[PDB]
């Protein structure tokens, strides 16, 4: 999940629009900005993820 | 609830396909001949920073 964001958000790109090159399909993803909720955490404050 | 301060930003944000462009066109007039222009621009397009 490193290189993967290497490949994909850096190349997949102008492969994919390449001469030919029909389809295209990435295994693995690009980067997230992923954010774990924590259901403790939470009504340990006094919040919804909402 | 606010605070301005001046700053420098820019007015045109270029795109060569999935990146960000610059544009920098040229010409090699009268003397050489289109492509000891190019030859000669590759070249020194491989000295700027990684």
């Amino acid at each position: 999940e490193d290189i993967s964001d290497y490949v994909a958000a850096n190349m997949k790109d102008a492969i994919s629009r390449t001469s030919g090159v029909g389809d295209v399909q990435l295994f693995g993803s690009q980067y997230a900005m992923r954010i774990w909720m924590n259901p403790n955490e939470l009504n340990k404050f006094q919040l919804t993820p909402v | 609830f606010s605070s301005s301060r001046w700053e420098y930003g820019s007015p045109r944000l270029e795109r060569y396909n999935g990146l960000p462009s610059m544009e920098i066109l040229g010409q090699a007039a009268p003397g050489k001949s289109t492509g000891e222009a190019m030859e000669l621009m590759e070249q020194l397009a491989s000295k700027l920073p990684t």
